[PDB]
């Protein structure tokens, strides 16, 4: 006969798989998926990684939680030290579904850069998009949080569009680390999207890194290591 | 005439109500806590000069009919959860102190939790207390901003980026991880 705990804790992740059916998918990266939904009268979004077929089922869960509760942490430290990024409405750990805030109406800093590449001609006008990304990765390196996945999907800018208001997403690869190499690789993983997924902006990569330089007093090392992971 | 309750579905637990009830000019808080601890009054029983949005009591109602059906409540009750899930920290006995009545206050806001054959007599609830029920419009004259600020401990960054409820929504639902 089974135990009232494990029964309670099926019903309860039944429960969050009725809440995710009829939703629709906003984001999806190698684990993960994001829905929009709505959270007690306020929009919001679900993200969850359903269990892949040809995995264990407990290595599964093991991946769910730790990324799940490692992105709850990252978003609670980013808005005590004002680093904007949704809020966190609930963490349901018994299904590892994690509800935030849906950043309504924004558009991924990738989808503007290359829709300003095709109506411009010139990364010339980016150049206040790289210093303000510039600001807000320094704020969160010199809170030590590393964001482990830095691309330009990962951040949003909420309307109106034009001023800029970079949002911080997809924490489920972030960890705590003051060291430089930590940093330096994060910038290397972002440097990496824009070579390689916004060809020709080289100087909009410069221009993120000046002011990454000026607004981080640590910054120095960091780019050191960043020089030195690209050779390795 | 009572209509002046705010009650609102679960969207995760869609056979659950959560009721909320506000009162001005209470006389009788010291009455009610102890009867609260002897189990004669329904709901929770909450200090509504720290509470800034219904959204804030919903968030800590989802919590703990969730922990509430696994069986993996921190406090020993469903009205003692939805308390403690109010606070920014996991001291139990500090919360229940703090977001709790004392026979000091006069104002009150009662919660409470309703699905199946689970139901409070909403009147005989209401007569209990020898105050005003008052509709929740209300509660921004009751809530004391310098008091909210004070226990969530609100810095400056959080407030640059968001509203005080934003910040305190995000305390509340991590501090279990902390
Ligand atoms: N981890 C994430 C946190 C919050 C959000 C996403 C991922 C995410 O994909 N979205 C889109 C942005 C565009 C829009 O208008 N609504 C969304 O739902 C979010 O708002």
């Amino acid at each position: 006969e089974p135990a009232p705990e494990a029964e309670a804790l099926a019903a309860a992740r039944e429960r969050s798989s009725r809440f995710l059916s009829g939703l629709e998918l906003v984001k999806q990266g190698a684990e993960a998926r994001v829905f929009r939904g709505r959270f007690q009268g306020r929009a919001a979004v679900i993200k969850h990684r359903f269990p892949k077929g040809y995995r264990h089922p407990a290595l599964e869960a093991r991946l769910g939680r730790r990324r799940t509760v490692q992105e709850a942490r990252a978003l609670l430290r980013c808005r005590r030290a004002g680093i904007s990024a949704p809020v966190v409405f609930f963490v349901d750990y018994a299904s590892n579904c994690l509800y935030m805030e849906e950043i309504e109406g924004s558009v991924t800093v990738r989808d503007y850069i290359q829709s300003t590449m095709e109506t411009e001609k010139t990364p010339q006008g980016l150049s206040n998009l790289a210093k303000t990304i510039g600001q807000v990765l320094a704020r969160m390196h010199d809170e030590d949080l590393i964001h482990g996945d830095l691309t330009t999907s990962n951040m949003l800018l909420k309307p109106p569009l034009e001023q800029l208001n970079i949002v911080l997403i997809d924490f489920g690869l972030s960890f705590i680390s003051a060291l430089p190499e930590d940093k330096g690789v994060d910038l290397y993983v972002l440097e990496k999207a824009f070579l390689s997924t916004h060809p020709n902006t080289e100087t909009v990569f410069e221009a993120f890194l000046k002011s990454y330089s000026t607004s981080s007093k640590k910054a120095r090392p960091v780019l050191k290591k960043l020089d030195e992971v690209r050779l390795r | 005439g009572p209509h002046m309750q705010l009650t609102h579905q679960l969207d995760l637990f869609p056979e659950c109500r959560v009721t909320l009830l506000l009162f001005k000019d209470v006389k009788n808080a010291g009455d009610l806590r102890r009867k609260a601890m002897e189990g004669t009054i329904d709901g929770s029983l909450i200090n509504p000069t720290v509470i800034v949005d219904p959204f804030q009591i919903l968030v800590a109602a989802n919590k703990a009919v969730h922990l509430y059906k696994l069986g993996k409540m921190k406090t020993r009750t469903l009205s003692t959860e939805i308390i403690f899930n109010l606070s920014p920290n996991n001291n139990i006995s500090e919360a229940l102190k703090k977001f709790g009545i004392s026979a000091n206050d006069t104002s009150i806001l009662i919660v409470y939790i309703e699905e199946g054959e689970k139901q409070i007599n909403q009147e005989y609830l209401i007569s209990q207390v020898e105050g005003h029920q008052v509709s929740l419009k209300n509660l921004p004259e009751i809530m004391n901003i310098t008091e909210v600020k004070k226990i969530y401990k609100l810095s400056s960054q959080e407030e640059s980026i968001g509203t005080l409820l934003d910040a305190i929504i995000c305390r509340m639902s991590t501090k279990d991880v902390l």
